[PDB]
């Protein structure tokens, strides 16, 4: 039921605007929760919602704690997460419920609470990088004995959605400009109002700035350093939108020194958070308590926004470091990787001058992972170019315990463009253009044929029928791609139409034996 | 003059109140608490965002609530 | 998407603030339509939604019209309304969709649009007062022979909800106060923000005033007269919130004069609207075209608000509106379509208030007879209770005119903390309310032929059904002679809901031939009930303990469902220690004995008051007072009694009862819950107690995907929807809170008939008989005197 309490637009509107002095917000949050519960769970009866909230209140009061994130995270942590032989794990019967909760709430605050209020045995050091998994020994033997195989991993973008929030905090202006770029489109404008009505792009910058400043303010509490005492002049949370407060007519930024070098990172967030909740183990002022509540609510609002935007500026901010992290993240904990056969779908770029950047970064990211695990004498300690990476990668022996890679560029597809008397030429020429850079780069270095193995076209099905890609796939086949894959039947006007769309892809495309379709829900 | 000299031995003085400058049926004890509530709540705005801030407000909410019940004791036209 | 352009919160906002001069709004309505449809039907996929709206767009372009109400109604009019021998009716295949539509859109514009563009044959005189019904020869002739038998109508208020909109226009100040008075309570505040967060008492007067002024403005266009020239100063609909528009500094106003005296009548709105759409048959000015859109949006908004708020105006509306109600129930034609009608009403504490309303209903019913029964009465103008009864004793029931049997229904309230037992303030009001009824009934004893039943329809968790045992039994000695309960519709847990009905069966003084209202607990299939629910629900400890003691009662008898019975009995004893805080041993037999004595009145001597008290002076209650006293003293067993006093008058026990507990959703397996439901059926069918069924057009359960899954079909015994081992019951028909705007019993009768023929595939001759059994059970268990 707490999915409404820790992820809801109405509560964020209620908490941010309401002043900080008042502590009698138990009535306002209840009305907000009922509004939030009704907006997202239409079929849930009200009498259950009234009973569930009333039962939740008595749980907090019986435990002699106060309503807020420090209490909700306490209840969620012990309900789902219990310590196991692998450290912190998840209840098997409650895993199905837990997966639903992850759709609306990030686990990062929860696990910090569980670590503080239920530490593991022997005090062995535990660092959070990977989401928690339920533990069942019969499956664990299968994974170790036979590693997993991922057939769909979008290399572009972030490793997951949780850590992209930290990148959004690291790049406030860049993400704001990115958001404004898409905000022009009618679909994106409706989508944002769908999840959060009355969301102007300035408010998104305001909320991002509020979350940034709250992080700086709360970091002071966790480290034990005395607050800079200008907070008394801050009577409203809205003063955090401008990233500068004026106390006694002087400039006072909220920024503060972080002990960790990378203040915007998974390690930094957990180390800060576990210290903060430790200091609030018995007492917590409702002012700061709500400051943490606002920050958690702000994070969940952005996460809800991000997960639906998939269905550049921020993408190319680093362009090299995330590729190593994702491969290491795909590798997982332990000495042996849990995933053996993995292919990374990435969107091709029309610029010929960008492929050598993207291919090298992925290949350099792959190599710098391999050199860390397999210790052997490479031709170059710093490749700096595609050819030198290929020299290093051709020396490795696949023993089956490390993440193997086979790049598959997945083409993009846009709305139909009117003109010149047949449906798709403006879009078709773009696909013809993008393929040429893919085609000629393959011929420039033929050794790339061992990594660029497949080609995908994954945007939708209404925009361009699959038979339009029949000439495009066949010419790529003559270039030596040696694999193909499609993505069909996501949304279809009628169930019979979806079946027809599969056959059009099936009967017309040059799909040899062993090809793979995509998301055939029809 | 005397209230400003005390406002400018740390004694805090309530701002001037005129019983003639009040509703006819409104008791002065109501105004005194209401005026005093402004001074105390102002200090809690300053003494905000601390552990004792909750520990001081909880007493304050107790005092106003228990004093509120005495208004039914007095303002009632006939006790029930 | 025709149902999202007439009932949509954001579109009203996105059109009210937009000035009339600008016309480019397709990109703004389309963004509004998708957003509004998302917050209404969240499960509709976008690709279906985007295609659906575009299909509507090109259809209008094909018809060569302009997007707006004048075009939206036309598509709906040519979609649903089809002419027939009886005039404008609704086609059978799409009747179910219309009922889904009617929860969002008032029908009155549609018939007005249909009449203008698709008029009847030879322009035969058409008079619309009732909502449109589908036509089926197998059914319509059944009504002619055997009229319908309604069982639950709330006479407090008008006939339907569509005409209550006109009353909101007639009383802008009164409807504001009623909304404002409700808005003070938190439940209405949540409910109003539930429908639309941007709603304030300041805004509600604004919205209603705009609708009234738009009505006056369009009436001038409908009359054909030219505008009164102050439309030059018309730039925004917000101007229509003050009833005073200034042009060149000269005084003006919005009100006009109508051809009929009563501008706020049903006839006036139809003549206005039909005239208005007649003059826009080819093209319409955009400024007024949008003004009509605002009025329909406002009208549907208030109707949407009114229906939900249902789940001062009352005094003004409770005078001679009953004559319209009976005429509305009678329907067109010489003979009424409903023969046995049971109109419920809410009693009031003050004897003058209750006497005035009782006279109004009886006088109103006589007026309905005097229009049909052209026969000389003893008193031509009764104007008093006695002369009404003397006049009414001269009429005989010959199966043509409506027959009435009033049934007051008490209203349960929240348990007020204190007063030594759970509901003292509540019971004191009910004891007073029934006291006014019983003595007034004894003042005019002929009323026992009309005041026939007693009901109690507020909620279920507020007051347990067993609380009405002492107050009903005294009323039985008062001559009421029929008791009905409104039980089992709302419950925190399905197994707990089963207990509530079985609390009614075991405790209430229900004799053979009584009825129950909305027994949804024994209707919903447990698999269907679990749809979209959390993995663990919550319920109060007292409601949980009464469940655990009950589940032991009806499961230890079951030879194979013993594990559940044994586990329940074990853990019920565990919970009893938690609640009573007792230290000794209490067995499941003792718990049942304790809980079988909860039907006694708290104030009975020897139970809560001192045993040695002087004897009260022979009221109708002394039978009740001493009965609960002597049986408690006797049997030589007072150990269960002392447990019961703590269950009533212990500070810790009452606090522990209200403390909530966590119950797993699937505590009983799917088959296990069915065993309880079939146990209720055997008990109540043995007692032969009918069940009132709510209208199937009421989407209040929020658990059924469509109407075809409604639990009424399970009771009647439809193959593919009847659970094995079910004991068929007797089910009557009733239309109390249909949840739609314009409804009637005949429409509900047709709704049942349509689903059987289409979804379940039944022949019309066979389909009618199954729904005819329900219509006749309302006559077998009628509360009307013989």
């Amino acid at each position: 039921m707490e999915r409404f309490l820790l992820n809801s637009t109405v509560l964020l509107y209620r908490l941010s605007t309401v002043s900080l002095d008042e502590v009698s917000l138990d009535e306002r949050v209840e009305s907000s929760v009922f509004l939030a519960q009704y907006e997202q769970a239409r079929s849930l009866p009200d009498h259950v919602a009234k009973s569930a909230w009333s039962y939740l209140v008595q749980q907090i009061k019986q435990r002699n704690m106060k309503l807020g994130p420090v209490a909700i995270l306490r209840l969620i942590a012990e309900k789902f997460i219990k310590n196991e032989k692998g450290g912190p794990k998840i209840d098997l019967p409650m895993f199905s419920e837990w997966q639903t909760l992850m759709s609306r709430v990030s686990c990062l605050p929860i696990i910090a609470c569980h670590q503080v209020f239920n530490p593991g045995p022997a005090s062995q050091e535990y660092s959070f990088r990977w989401p928690l998994y339920p533990y069942h020994p019969t499956v664990e033997d299968y994974i170790t004995r036979e590693c997993l195989h991922e057939t769909h991993q979008h290399l572009n973008g972030s490793t997951s959605a949780e850590e992209c929030w930290l990148d959004a905090l690291k790049h406030p202006e860049a993400c704001l400009r990115d958001f404004e770029k898409g905000w022009a489109s009618q679909e994106m404008k409706q989508l944002c109002a769908q999840i959060d009505p009355s969301l102007t792009p300035r408010i998104f910058k305001d909320r991002l700035q509020i979350a940034c400043n709250i992080r700086e303010i709360l970091c002071r509490v966790a480290q034990g350093v005395e607050l800079p005492e200008w907070i008394a002049s801050m009577q409203n949370p809205q003063q955090l939108a401008n990233s500068t407060i004026l106390h006694n007519g002087r400039e006072y930024g909220f920024a503060t020194v972080w002990p960790i070098d990378d203040k915007y990172s998974q390690e930094s967030e957990f180390c800060w958070l576990t210290g903060l909740l430790e200091k609030w183990r018995f007492n917590a002022p409702e002012g700061l308590e709500r400051l943490l509540w606002i920050y958690l609510l702000i994070q969940n609002q952005y996460l809800t926004l991000l997960v639906q935007r998939d269905d550049m500026t921020e993408l190319r901010e680093e362009t090299e470091k995330s590729y190593l992290s994702r491969f290491k993240h795909a590798h997982g904990a332990g000495v042996y990787s849990q995933v053996r056969y993995l292919e990374g779908r990435f969107a091709p770029k029309s610029d010929p001058n960008k492929m050598q950047k993207l291919l090298f970064s992925v290949l350099r990211g792959y190599w710098e992972y391999l050199s860390a695990h397999m210790s052997m004498e490479w031709v170059h300690e710093k490749p700096l170019t595609i050819s030198q990476v290929l020299d290093n990668l051709e020396l490795v022996e696949p023993h089956g315990k490390c993440v193997e890679l086979a790049l598959v560029p997945h083409f993009i597809k846009r709305k139909p463009k009117n003109g010149e008397a047949y449906p798709h030429a403006l879009l078709f020429k773009d696909l013809k253009n993008q393929a040429a850079i893919l085609m000629d780069m393959l011929k420039s270095e033929p050794r790339l044929t061992g990594w660029i193995r497949g080609v995908d076209a994954a945007a939708n099905e209404m925009h361009a029928p699959p038979e339009l890609f029949c000439p495009l796939f066949r010419v790529l086949a003559k270039s030596g791609i040696a694999h193909f894959t499609y993505h069909v039947g996501e949304d279809f006007p009628h169930l019979i139409s979806g079946i027809r769309s599969i056959d059009d892809a099936l009967r017309f495309l040059p799909l040899r034996n062993g090809d793979r379709l995509g998301h055939c829900t029809a | 003059s005397v209230v400003k000299s005390l406002n400018s031995v740390n004694i805090k003085c309530l701002p001037t109140i005129d019983p003639t400058k009040l509703p006819r049926h409104e008791p002065i004890l109501v105004t005194v608490t209401a005026r005093l509530n402004k001074m105390v709540s102002d200090k809690l705005k300053g003494y905000w965002a601390s552990n004792d801030y909750r520990k001081q407000k909880e007493q304050w909410q107790n005092h106003l609530a228990q004093l509120q019940r005495g208004l039914h004791l007095l303002t009632d036209k006939e006790y029930k | 998407m025709e149902r999202f352009l007439l009932n949509s919160t954001v579109l009203l906002y996105r059109l009210s603030t937009v000035s009339l001069d600008e016309v480019s709004l397709d990109e703004r309505v389309e963004s509004s339509v998708f957003l509004a449809q998302y917050e209404q039907a969240r499960s509709l996929p976008d690709h279906v939604a985007k295609s659906a709206w575009s299909y509507l767009v090109q259809q209008i372009k094909q018809r060569n019209m302009k997007l707006g109400p004048v075009a939206i109604l036309r598509l709906i009019a040519e979609k649903f309304i089809k002419n027939e021998k009886g005039g404008p009716k609704i086609d059978l295949p799409m009747f179910s969709e219309w009922q889904t539509l009617m929860s969002r859109v008032s029908c009155l514009p549609i018939i007005a649009c249909h009449q203008v563009f698709n008029p009847g044959p030879a322009s035969q005189e058409y008079s619309f007062r009732w909502p449109l019904y589908p036509y089926h020869p197998t059914v319509e002739d059944y009504i002619t022979r055997e009229c319908l038998h309604e069982t639950h109508q709330h006479l407090n208020g008008s006939t339907s909800a569509e005409e209550c909109w006109l009353d909101a226009l007639k009383h802008p100040e009164a409807c504001l106060r009623d909304f404002e008075k409700g808005w003070a309570s938190q439940e209405m505040k949540q409910l109003c923000a539930q429908i639309d967060p941007s709603l304030t008492p300041r805004i509600f007067k604004d919205r209603l005033q705009i609708a009234c002024n738009i009505r006056e403005i369009l009436c001038r266009v409908a009359q054909g007269v030219e505008l009164p020239e102050w439309i030059a100063s018309m730039q925004n609909p917000q101007q229509l919130a003050n009833s005073t528009i200034l042009h060149n500094g000269r005084e003006y106003g919005f009100a006009t004069v109508w051809p009929i005296d009563d501008k706020y009548s049903q006839e006036s709105e139809f003549c206005w609207l039909t005239g208005l759409l007649e003059k826009w048959r080819f093209n319409a000015p955009e400024g007024l075209e949008r003004l009509l859109w605002i009025y329909l949006l406002i009208q549907n908004q208030y109707l949407t608000l009114l229906v939900q708020r249902d789940d001062t105006e009352l005094r003004e509306e409770t005078e001679k509106s009953y004559l319209s109600r009976f005429k509305h129930a009678h329907g067109a034609g010489v003979y009424s379509q409903v023969r046995y009608l049971e109109g419920r009403f809410a009693p009031k504490s003050d004897p003058n208030k209750m006497q005035k309303l009782l006279f109004s209903v009886l006088r109103g019913y006589w007026e309905y007879l005097s229009a049909h029964m052209s026969m000389e009465w003893v008193h031509e103008k009764p104007l008093t209770i006695s002369q009404v009864l003397d006049n009414l004793e001269l009429v005989e029931p010959h199966g043509k005119c409506v027959e009435l049997a009033l049934v007051p229904h008490f209203i349960k309230r929240k348990p007020k903390n204190g007063e030594a037992y759970p509901h003292a303030l509540l019971f004191k009001d009910l004891k007073n309310q029934a006291a006014i009824l019983m003595d007034m009934l004894k003042s005019e004893p002929r009323l026992t032929g009309w005041i026939r039943g007693v009901d109690a329809a507020a909620n279920e968790m507020h007051a347990p059904p067993e609380l009405f045992c002492p107050l009903f039994r005294v009323l039985a000695k008062s001559g009421i002679a029929h008791f009905t309960y409104h039980v089992g519709e709302d419950f925190p847990h399905l197994i707990s809901g089963i207990r509530s009905i079985d609390d009614a069966l075991r405790f209430l003084p229900l004799r053979n031939g009584d009825r129950l209202g909305h027994c949804t607990a024994i209707g919903i299939t447990p698999s269907i009930w679990k749809r979209s629910l959390p993995l663990s629900l919550s319920m109060t400890k007292e409601t949980r303990l009464l469940d655990l003691v009950f589940i032991w009662r009806e499961l230890r008898s079951h030879p194979e469902l013993l594990r559940y019975a044994s586990d329940a009995a074990i853990e019920a004893v565990r919970l009893a220690h938690k609640v009573f805080s007792l230290e000794e041993e209490v067995s499941i037999t003792t718990l049942d004995q304790v809980f079988e004595m909860r039907g006694l009145l708290a104030e009975s001597e020897g139970l809560l008051s001192e045993l040695n008290e002087p004897l009260k002076p022979k009221s109708l209650w002394l039978e009740e007072y001493e009965r609960a006293r002597e049986l408690v003293k006797t049997t030589g067993m007072k150990r269960p009694l002392k447990l019961y006093k703590q269950w009533l008058t212990s500070d810790n026990v009452r606090k522990q009862r209200a403390e909530y507990v966590e119950v797993a959703l699937e505590y009983l397996p799917d088959e296990a819950v069915v065993a309880l439901q079939q146990a209720v059926m055997a008990k109540m069918a043995d007692r032969n107690i009918a069940i009132e069924c709510p209208p199937t057009s009421n989407t209040r359960i929020s658990q059924y995907r469509n109407v075809s899954e409604h639990h009424i079909f399970r009771w009647m015994g439809l193959p593919g929807e009847a659970i094995e081992g079910d004991v068929p019951m007797s089910i009557c028909l009733g239309s109390d809170d249909p949840g739609i705007f314009a409804a009637d019993l005949k429409s509900e009768f047709y709704h049942l008939f349509v689903v059987l023929t289409r979804k379940f595939g039944l022949s019309p001759a066979d389909a009618l008989r199954k729904v005819a059994e329900v219509n006749e059970n309302g006559r077998i268990y009628r509360f009307h005197d013989v």
